[PDB]
RNA sequence: GGUGCUCGGUGAAACCGAGCAUCCAAUACUAAAGAAACUUUACUGGCUUAGUACUGGGACCCCAUUUUUAGUAUA
């Protein structure tokens, strides 16, 4: 049961460390660049997904 | 006071009769005495000596009569050897005198 | 503003001060370290002059020069002070207190500035019908000690019915922050 | 100039006086009009005297001397 | 001028004598020219409507009338032949408590001379004294 | 070395192994709540012809000192 908690704790913690490092990079990315580049970078909408992306079979 | 109606003449038909200068002179005298009283109280508070004065008071009449009654009922309730015992130390006190 | 230090008062020194022809007050600012407030007493002529030429509920938009006078090392003293909450009476409308705040040229004091309404005669909305209401008269906001604004002149040349002047847009002097900026409340409305 | 004692004299009477002022006057030791007693100068006596300043005439021992 | 509520409730005290001299409901909050009382007097609804029409007669349609008092206090008056006792009487009329420092009629930019003119007719029909207060 | 959010571990406890916020090791504004101080005045005790006969105590709110937060910014 120690191993059973270790698998999920290690996997979820490695994944959330990856997401937080990606969040750090995307936070620090948009600062060496003028305001119009911010305006493209800070557009909070997304195109609908094309549904042709078949998952793990 | 402060009544105009009600059939009982506590005042004239006019509801009062205001203060004559004699009444105002009397109230001024009484207020001056009160002001000097509280000014003297402030001065005595500000000039009180450390370790304040205790005055000699006698026993009140109730303690006095009670303790004379108590002492007279000691005199009837003494043992047979007691006045000789008192007389021995009375002599011994004035041998050292 | 001739004043005296007023060493120890409660409510009986104040009745005797008012009979003597004086109006009490204080200055509170923490000028030196704690507040070290100074009690003072003015005259009804001085206090009537401030509440007549500057008006009650206004008058806090100026820094008057206080004069600390002895009744020399005793007859000297001049402080830069700002009015805060003059205490009027509600029956005879006489003034019973001042409660000033010391205002040196650098300060972050809160000031309640009035509204003067520049162009009432000319507006399309006022001439279609009626008049304009002033709900938020005397809008208050932060200021600096050396640059307290005596007047705020809202521009009313172009307002109509259902066209309202909000608190968010007001003439803002440099270094003079608006105290309440997150609110959107109607200072003016052309109500007919 | 230290106030060692006080001299307290009734100038008013007992009739018409409320019972709590009357009890303070009893505990000061005053029974009759124009009667002067010598009281010490401590906070107990001064509290009793400040409860009834309009009924008595207080004076310092130096003043009375 | 009537108690706009669901219950015909009853009251105990009919008085308002207390002074608010310091900054305590003493400045104008809705208008710019105000009419205030100077002594405490409980006043009835009929007087309030009569003074309101009496000063409204001297007011134009570009002048708002901010009334400050609403008659919501029931007053119980017994009939003529009823002997003293046997419970509390029926509610007869509605009244208001007036305090010495309360502004009861405050006006907008109708001219101060006309506002003073309206105050004279208001004070003629009102039981207690009235005074003039302005925004200043 | 500190508190929590819970995965479990026994003894029912509480702590242990993790892993983020500051406690330390920030400044700069804003909206909340509290703390102590205080001008004025209501309000009151005594006295009272009902307060140009007085006198003791003394708020609330605002302004100003400051603490627990939260939110928005900085390299
Ligand atoms: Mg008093
Ligand atoms: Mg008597």
């Amino acid at each position: 049961a120690q191993q059973l908690q270790q698998q999920r704790v290690a996997e979820h913690q490695a994944w959330v460390k990856d997401m937080t490092t990606k969040f750090k990079l995307q936070q620090a990315a948009l600062r060496a660049l003028p305001e119009r580049l911010r305006v493209l970078a800070m557009q909070p909408d997304h195109t609908p997904y094309p549904l042709n992306r078949k998952f793990l079979f | 006071v402060f009544k105009t109606t009600g059939g009982r003449s506590w005042n004239p038909p006019s509801g009062l009769r205001p203060l004559s200068p004699a009444q105002r002179r009397n109230r001024t005298k009484n207020l001056a005495l009160t002001m000097k009283n509280m000014s003297i109280l402030k001065l005595a508070e500000a000039n009180q000596p450390e370790v304040p004065v205790r005055l000699y008071k006698p026993l009140n009449f109730s303690r006095m009569q009670w303790m004379k009654k108590k002492l007279e009922e000691t005199r009837a309730a003494l043992g047979w050897d007691m006045e000789a015992r008192a007389l021995q130390e009375q002599a011994r006190a004035l041998r050292v005198g | 503003a001739h004043v005296r230090p007023r060493s120890a008062t409660g409510g009986t020194a104040c009745k005797w001060l008012r009979r003597a022809g004086r109006v009490p007050g204080r200055v509170h600012s923490l000028p030196g370290a704690n507040n070290n407030k100074l009690l003072v007493h003015f005259s009804e002529g001085d206090v009537a002059k401030l509440i007549r030429t500057f008006g009650r509920n206004g008058c806090t938009a100026r820094v008057l020069q206080l004069n600390l006078v002895a009744p020399s090392g005793t007859q000297l003293g001049m402080l830069r002070v700002k009015p805060t909450r003059v205490f009027v009476n509600a029956v005879t409308q006489r003034v019973e207190g001042l409660d000033l705040i010391y205002c040196p040229p650098e300060r972050q004091v809160l000031v309640d500035v009035p509204v003067r309404l520049l162009n009432d005669d000319l507006a399309p909305g006022v001439k279609k019908g009626g008049w304009i209401a002033l709900f938020k008269r005397t809008v208050r906001y932060k200021a600096l000690g050396g640059a307290i604004p005596p007047y705020i002149e809202v521009n009313v040349r172009n307002m109509d019915l259902d066209q309202d002047m909000l608190v968010r847009d007001m003439p803002i002097p440099p270094g003079t922050k608006l105290y309440e900026k997150d609110y959107n409340a109607p200072v003016l409305r052309c109500t007919t | 100039q230290a106030v060692k004692s006080l001299f307290v004299t009734l100038r008013r009477g007992f009739a018409g006086t409320p019972w709590f002022h009357r009890r303070v006057l009893e505990s000061l030791g005053l029974k009759y009009r124009h009667q002067c007693v010598e009281k010490p100068n401590n906070s107990s006596i001064r509290g009793m005297l400040s409860k009834v300043p309009h009924l008595v005439v207080i004076e310092t021992d130096r003043m009375r001397y | 001028c009537q108690a706009g509520q669901l219950s015909k409730q009853r009251v105990f005290k009919r008085e308002g004598i207390n002074d608010v001299i310091m900054p305590n409901t003493t400045q104008l909050r809705y208008g710019t020219y105000g009419i205030r009382a100077m002594a405490s007097k409980r006043v009835g609804a009929a007087t309030i409507e009569a003074v309101r029409r009496t000063l409204r007669r001297k007011i134009k349609k570009t002048a708002r009338l901010w009334i400050r008092l609403s008659a919501v206090v029931p007053v119980t008056r017994k009939p003529l032949g009823i002997r003293m006792g046997k419970g509390k009487g029926v509610i007869d009329f509605y009244a208001t408590p007036v305090r010495p420092g309360q502004i009861i009629f405050e006006m907008d930019r109708v001219p101060r001379k006309v506002a003073l003119q309206a105050l004279t007719a208001a004070q003629h029909k009102f039981p207690v004294k009235l005074g003039f207060v302005e925004w200043s």
